[PDB]
């Protein structure tokens, strides 16, 4: 990693450009060797900010909230230099703050033109011991599209959600009137999700230095049969524990059986 | 629209929605117990009333309405009561009791001086024989010698349906010493009185076990209801408050630079 | 009977050696 | 035949046949 | 008929300009053959936006929400010259396009102080599928006086009013829970309300290809009449379905027949 500074103290104009700076850097790594770098903005909306304090300054009459005349411009030169040329592509994960909690503030508004998915941390999820804490069915991509990652993907995903939606309903029940009224059909969905749930969390060799774990790096197809099979019910007898904090579901098989 | 008023408004409708989800739950589990204890109760109530359908009962020459203390659960306790109205309207001299404080504040004021008793503690804690035995007792030890009653409630079908309906009363003693009654012989003319008098606590029971599963039911749905109104209306004030909160800052601004232009 | 009892009453008894008690008179 | 009480003293009753099932001197008798 | 335009292809002078243009047609009929004439407008509101549309290019400092600070006396000179005489009769339809919806904004909102009758639109009612969806509640005539449209008139009228302004407050509460909770008598109004709300709609010839009805016509005593028999609960058994998009009552009952 190569990192990129524009400390909030620097005036307007710095924290203006930095963003660029550290696209310069990465765009090298792809117009000059043609790799596939990954270009990190944190947080986006400071970015828009520093535009229009920049503006403001320039003595520019602000528009709509506020905000810079030229905010989609200002935008728009930057985030198009993020794509795949011929020779590599640049990908960015870019942190976004939402002003107000308002989607529709035009610096998110702006924002969303460009993104072609969310990745949302979720702090619920963490407290299910579940990491990474990303979140099922609140994140989103606009690549799901059978007619892009293919049917199969396509279909195991959906697949995942639903059942994950489905459980979600029966929480209220399970809660008060209690786990019972559940039927031989009702008690599947739950299990099912409950082991999904925990197939979704997973150990990374980041935290190698600390968890006293091996981390994993699942492949996609492994990804994806993993989660076909818990679906389809190859599994439906192995235990929940086994599939927390494992790599692909070989790991789940293994784990059932140190779990006896 | 102020972003004040705006945010009063939410402030107390999160809560109902809150509030609202929880009654909501309440009830399902109550419903769902109740719905359970009413297959036997219908096949024993339908029981008692197996003899006068069996075999004809008039009368020659009371009106007990049953729902609850609880509101909240739609039109359970208005139907009851205006069937009853309806009734004593059409009618024969009038008497009447009502199980259940909503029926006595509802079909009340014009008929108070049409009461004979009212029964409160209805509806928390599921319904027995032992408060159907209450309800007959205290009207057997009534100075109302009623010739001919009827019995008000609302008859369960549906988690999202019921129907307010009416039982006869023949429990006149006197009345069921009638000419079809003659095929039924060695019945000694005070065995009747042991007879009657059970029939009508059955009878007492079974409109209040159908009671409390349509009541339950319809305090669920009209829970759910206004729960998904709730959030609706969250969500439409809170987007309400965005477009409002971006214009009043759009428009002070407005107003500045035109002031500081014009210098 | 004659002693004031009613067969209800009776049953009652009678049940209970071999049953809620929540509601409330409320007499005005 | 139906028989029951809660559970599916008290009356019988013969047209089909129904049998429903729910002071000291009453109480020795029951006991 | 005479017909002048200069419409949404215009520059904006020309349609700052058209309507006294349309005008000045309209007065010679009027003063130089004393006859009675129709003048009818779409839509007036164009011109002031016309007029906004110059104003800064004329230099002027701008008044609220950006019109020009001449908005009231532009609007002043030339809807007092549309009007009845001694001479002659001009009866004008005149209509006005509400930005945003906002009857607020300067150019609908310094407009009402010149008719003497106002059929404001909403698209609330309309899109209850209401037409047309005039407020029934903010519309008003100076004519509405008992000594000119006789008490019988003037009577149904404020009763209607009444029931619909009744409804309307029960709106807030209805919207959370529903009608359970309500009086006997206040469910007695939101039926009549909502029967009311209904029988004002009908069918227009113009509109027959979206009502699928035909048009329809009715006479004032016809609704002076039915409405009272609404009011006076003479229909509260009929559905409310009966009274939508008809002409006279006769035909509510009708509909209620087929309706079965």
């Amino acid at each position: 990693v190569a990192l990129v500074y524009g400390q909030m103290n620097e005036p307007p104009g710095a924290r203006a450009r930095v963003a660029l700076t550290g696209l310069t850097v990465a765009e090298y790594f792809r117009d000059q060797e043609g790799q596939d770098v990954l270009l990190f903005i944190d947080n986006i909306f400071r970015f828009t900010q520093a535009g229009s304090e920049v503006s403001a300054l320039l003595g520019r009459i602000p528009s709509a909230v506020g905000y810079q005349p030229t905010l989609a411009t200002d935008m728009g030169t930057m985030q198009e230099r993020i794509t795949t040329t011929k020779k590599g592509s640049i990908t960015s994960v870019q942190a976004i703050y939402v002003p107000a909690d308002d989607l529709t503030d035009p610096a998110p508004a702006t924002t969303f033109a460009h993104l072609d998915a969310t990745t949302v941390l979720s702090r619920a999820i963490a407290e299910l011991g579940i990491y990474p804490a990303v979140d099922p069915l609140d994140s989103t991509s606009r690549i799901m599209d059978p007619n892009i990652v293919g049917s199969e993907h396509y279909d195991v995903a959906r697949g995942v959600q639903k059942i994950l939606q489905d459980y979600k309903s029966l929480q209220d029940i399970i809660a008060i009137l209690g786990m019972d009224e559940l039927s031989e059909e009702d008690k599947l969905t739950v299990s099912r999700a409950r082991k999904i749930q925990r197939f979704l969390s997973q150990p990374f060799q980041v935290a190698e230095v600390f968890t006293g774990h091996l981390g994993k790096l699942v492949p996609l197809k492994e990804t994806i049969k993993g989660f076909q099979q818990i679906l389809a019910g190859e599994y439906d007898h192995l235990p929940e524990q086994a599939f927390y904090m494992v790599g692909p579901i070989e790991e789940a098989v293994a784990k059932a059986d140190k779990l006896a | 629209a102020t972003l004040k008023d705006i945010t009063r408004r939410l402030k107390s409708i999160k809560n109902i929605q809150k509030i609202t989800k929880s009654m909501k739950m309440v009830a399902a589990a109550k419903y769902a117990r109740a719905e359970r204890e009413l297959k036997p109760a219908r096949v024993y109530g339908v029981g008692s009333l197996a003899l006068y359908e069996k075999a004809d009962i008039k009368t020659p020459e009371l009106i007990i309405g049953v729902s609850s203390d609880r509101g909240l659960c739609g039109a359970i306790h208005s139907s009851v009561a205006k069937q009853m109205k309806s009734e004593a309207a059409n009618l024969k001299e009038v008497k009447i009791i009502g199980v259940g404080d909503k029926i006595r504040s509802i079909l009340h004021r014009t008929h108070s001086d049409q009461f004979l008793v009212t029964f409160k503690e209805v509806g928390r804690r599921p319904p027995t024989f032992g408060d159907a035995s209450v309800i007959a007792l205290e009207l057997l030890n009534s100075g109302y010698e009623f010739d001919e009653g009827s019995i008000i409630f609302n008859r369960f079908r549906s988690v999202i349906s019921y129907k307010t309906e009416e039982k006869p009363i023949f429990s006149l003693d006197t009345i069921s010493s009638a000419e079809s009654m003659s095929i039924y012989d060695d019945i000694d003319a005070d065995v009747l009185r042991n007879y009657q008098e059970y029939s009508l606590a059955n009878i007492i029971y079974y409109s209040l076990k159908e009671s409390t599963t349509s009541e339950q039911s319809a305090r669920m749905t009209a829970m759910d209801n206004a729960s998904k109104n709730a959030s609706e209306m969250i969500d439409k004030l809170t987007l309400t408050f965005n477009r409002t909160r971006q214009a009043v800052i759009t428009k002070e601004l407005i107003e500045i630079i035109s002031g500081a232009a014009a210098l | 009977r004659q002693a004031g009892l009613s067969y209800i009453r009776y049953s009652q008894i009678c049940a209970k050696a071999v049953s809620g008690s929540t509601i409330k008179i409320v007499k005005v | 035949f139906t028989f029951a009480s809660t559970q599916v003293s008290g009356s019988v009753t013969v047209n089909s046949v129904q049998l429903l099932a729910e002071e000291i001197q009453i109480r020795i008798e029951a006991n």
